[PDB]
Parts: structure tokens; sequence; C-alpha cells
């Protein structure tokens, strides 16, 4: 993703859950919906 | 998931006529539907893909159209080869699903069945059981009714029937009915009769025999 | 000739496992998804499992998920389906078919090529050869009319059974009915043929029964009383 990082204003870390590492193709099991919008400096994220 | 429901489940048409089988998905599959033709005991062959594209080598008589959730496979000029069960399938989403299947049959003139009755062989009796067989030969349409009577008593739960596939040449159907009984039970009664009712028959045909004679 | 030959069908007890295999030829095997579809007779066609071209991605119907594993050996040009914890319900004819690419999505073509099928039967019953009894001609009519005769092939397991008349000499008017599963769990069927009454006595009628699983062969002469 990235070579190096410059100054950082903010940093966040989250839960330990694991993700699907393998390449599989068939019925989509799950749906993840996201909305990304930045209003007034705020990066708002919504999901389901 | 999605369920595909075909209609009609069965149909009979004459040669040269136009047949239209429809398939209805529970929800929008889009273009993701294909059709397959299957003959008895043989593996299915792919007729159409993407709802209307003819697979290579498939006869032009077959065509498929669709819009929305409803799709139709039409056969412009029915041929005798066409006898089979046709299935729709939707590849749109997993799991893949097939419709119930529509059996197509060649409509021909009505034909009455010849009826024969066979008593149990002596060899068979040596076992425990006695098998009485009643053959219905070369009739159309397929619907045929068989009742079994032992000394004019109706029988239930002791019979099994089988029907052949439509005949290649005749386009007729044949049916066998077997009544099974214990040797002891069989010896008990004198008259074994097979009664048959069919569209072809003006009156009922009953074939019978006497046990000792 | 694009071809797919399935092998490995048979009789299996509940809890057992089998592995069917499908050998493919006529195309670049490595480049295509392969699927296994089954047709269980009373029921219809059902899609069992699919594998991506790479062989990694594998999908299954819910009923089979722990039980069945689909795999393939490209160098071998073979596809396999190993089954476990077989249930009576899994009895069906399994066909290996070459599938389309899912990526095509709204334009999916469906399964282009299909194999003949391998029949797997799950039942507690053991293999058993058939009893063959004659169905002697009985008619209450004048002779010269047609007569019907045949053989009763009873109590054999598993399917299939082969029935011929006069060693293939007599085709016309022959009806060998599909077998029915009897209450016993054994299979029974009858083969009949219609012939002229005149032919009785003059013509020999031999019913040839061959049941490969039991490895038994029978030739029964049917004669009038």
């Amino acid at each position: 993703v990235y070579s190096s990082a410059n100054n950082c204003t903010f940093e966040y870390v989250s839960q330990p859950f694991l993700m699907d590492l393998e390449g599989k193709q068939g019925n989509f099991k799950n749906l993840r919906e996201f909305v990304f919008k930045n209003i007034d400096g705020y990066f708002k994220i919504y999901s389901k | 998931d999605i369920q595909m429901t075909q209609s009609p489940s069965t149909l009979s048409a004459s040669v040269g006529d136009r047949v239209t089988i429809t398939c209805r998905a529970s929800q929008s599959i889009s273009s993701w539907l294909a059709w397959y033709q299957q003959k008895p005991r043989k593996a299915p062959k792919l007729l159409i893909y993407k709802a209307s594209t003819l697979e290579s080598g498939v006869p032009s008589r077959f065509s498929g159209s669709g819009s929305g959730t409803e799709f139709t496979l039409t056969i412009s000029s029915l041929q005798p080869d066409d006898f089979a069960t046709y299935y729709c399938q939707q590849y749109n989403s997993y799991s893949l699903t097939f419709g119930g299947g529509t059996k197509v049959e060649i409509k021909r003139t009505v034909a009455a069945p010849s009826v024969f009755i066979f008593p149990p062989s002596d060899e068979q009796l040596k076992s425990g059981t006695a098998s009485v067989v009643c053959l219905l030969n070369n009739f159309y349409p397929r619907e045929a009714k068989v009742q079994w009577k032992v000394d004019n008593a109706l029988q239930s739960g002791n019979s099994q029937e089988s029907v052949t596939e439509q005949d290649s040449k005749d386009s007729t159907y044949s049916l066998s009915s077997t009544l099974t009984l214990s040797k002891a039970d069989y010896e008990k009664h004198k008259v074994y009769a097979c009664e048959v009712t069919h569209q072809g028959l003006s009156s009922p045909v009953t074939k019978s025999f006497n046990r000792g004679e | 000739e694009v071809q797919l030959v399935e092998s490995g069908g048979g009789l299996v007890q509940p809890g057992g496992s089998l592995r069917l295999s499908c050998a493919a030829s006529g195309f670049t095997f490595s480049s295509y998804w392969m699927n296994w579809v089954r047709q269980a007779p009373g029921k219809g066609l059902e899609w069992v499992a699919n594998i991506n071209q790479d062989g990694g991605e594998k999908y299954y119907v819910d009923s089979v998920r722990g039980r069945f594993t689909i795999s393939r050996d490209n160098a071998k040009n073979s596809l396999y389906l190993q089954m476990n914890s077989l249930r009576a319900e899994d009895t069906a004819v399994y066909y290996c078919a070459r599938d389309p690419y899912d990526l095509y999505g709204d334009y999916g073509g469906t399964f282009d090529y299909w194999g003949q099928g391998t029949l797997v039967t799950v039942s507690s019953a053991s293999t058993k050869g058939p009893s063959v009894f004659p169905l002697a001609p009985s008619s209450k009519s004048t002779s010269g009319g047609t007569a019907a005769l045949g053989c009763l092939v009873k109590d054999y397991f598993p399917e299939p059974v082969t029935v011929s008349w006069n060693s293939g000499a007599l085709t016309s008017g022959v009806h060998t009915f599909p077998a029915v599963l009897q209450s016993s769990g054994l299979y029974s069927l009858s083969s009949v043929v219609t012939v002229p009454s005149s032919s009785l006595g003059t013509q020999t009628y031999i019913c040839n029964v061959n049941h490969k699983p039991s490895n038994t062969k029978v030739d029964k002469r049917v004669e009038p009383k």
C-alpha cells in the first residue's frame, strides 16, 4: 500500500477479527454496504 | 436464493404446432437464464444461454425469449424428436437452480389398450409369494386406470404399476400392474380379475382367470 | 469430441463414502470451471458443486457441505467428487458438466457439455440376483389373434438390469418396463412382447436377463402352458 508515512494527525486501530484470505468465487455470502461522505471536515462512515 | 417455477409441468402437442413453456423466477435473475433438454436416462443438453442465445449445434426450431423475471422457451414446429423434459436454470446467483421440468409429449390419436392378464408361475409359487401381472399395451393418452379384484373384492395397497416412455414409432404408452400376495392368500381365492378404464374404451375391459383352471 | 465419462457409481450403505470421477477430453481442461449436477429420479436435477478454473474456489449446495468435496487433477484431466456420510437421499445419477464462467454474470450460458452419468444407490440392501419367472401367454380369444408373453424379473438389487429377447433378435413390440422399488426394497420389473398366436410353438422365445452387479445371467424360455 504505502512506502512511508509523513506526519500523522490521527491513528486508529480496531478489533482482532480475521478476514477471508483465500480467493473463492460463487454465491456472494455477505453484503457490506458503506457510505462515505465528508461534511465539514467530518469523515462519516455508515455500514450494514 | 431464487426459485424457478416452470409451467406447465406437462403438455401434449401435435407435430408442427408451436409450444411455449414458461419459467418464472422468484426474483430478478436478469438475463441469467439457460434452458436444457433432457431425454429419458440421457444427460441434459444445453439449448439456450443468456435467455436467447442458441447453443452451437442446436436446432433452429428452438428459441428463447425473456424480459424481467419471466422467460419463455418456444418450439416453433414441434417434431417427434422433441419429446423430452425441458428445464430452465438461472445462473444469475448462487445457488444455481433448475425449474421443476416440463414434460412434452407428442399428441396422437386416441388408442385403446390391449389387455392381458398373467397368472403366477408354478415356479414362483414355490417361493412365498404370488405375483399377478396385468399388461396394458400400446395406448394413448397415458392416463389409464387399473383396478384389481380378487373374487370381486377391491384391492388396496397390494399393487404397483409402471409405465413405459412414449414409444419411438407408435407414440403410444404401455403399462404393467403387479398384484402381490402370499402363497397362502392366493390359494384362498378363486377369481383374479384386472379391470381397466381408459378414454379409448367405450366399456370397461376386464380380463380374468380361475385359479385352478 | 468433447467427452466426459463418469465412473465410480455403485451401491453404498448409509454412512459410506464413494468418489466418482469424470475424465474430460476435447478441450483445455485447466481453463474451465467444472460442476457436478445430480438428477434424483423422483426429484429433479439439482446442482451439487462447482470448482473455479484455478481449483481453489469451491462451492457446494448446503445439503452436501461437510460430506462432499469436489477436486480436480488438471494434469490428469480428471475431476472428482468424494462423498461422505451418504444418505439414502443422495441416491441419484451424477453428471459432470462443464460450466460457464460466473464472471459472465448476467449473460451466463449454462452447462455446455454433459457426461452420461454415474448412478449411485444408497440403500441397506445387499446385492442380489434376480429371479426370472415366465409370463405365459393367456388369452381368451381365438388364435391368430395376437398374444402377449414375457418374463418377470424379480427381487434384484441394485439397478440396472439388462433385458433382451432372442439375443437381440426380437426387438419389435417389446416393452421392458422401468423397475419399481418394492416394499422389500428390492427391484422388480417385467418385460413383455406381443406376437402372433400362430407363432406360439413355432417360434422360440427366450428372455435374456443380465444383471451385472450380481454378475448373473439368465436365459428363460417362455412357453405356453
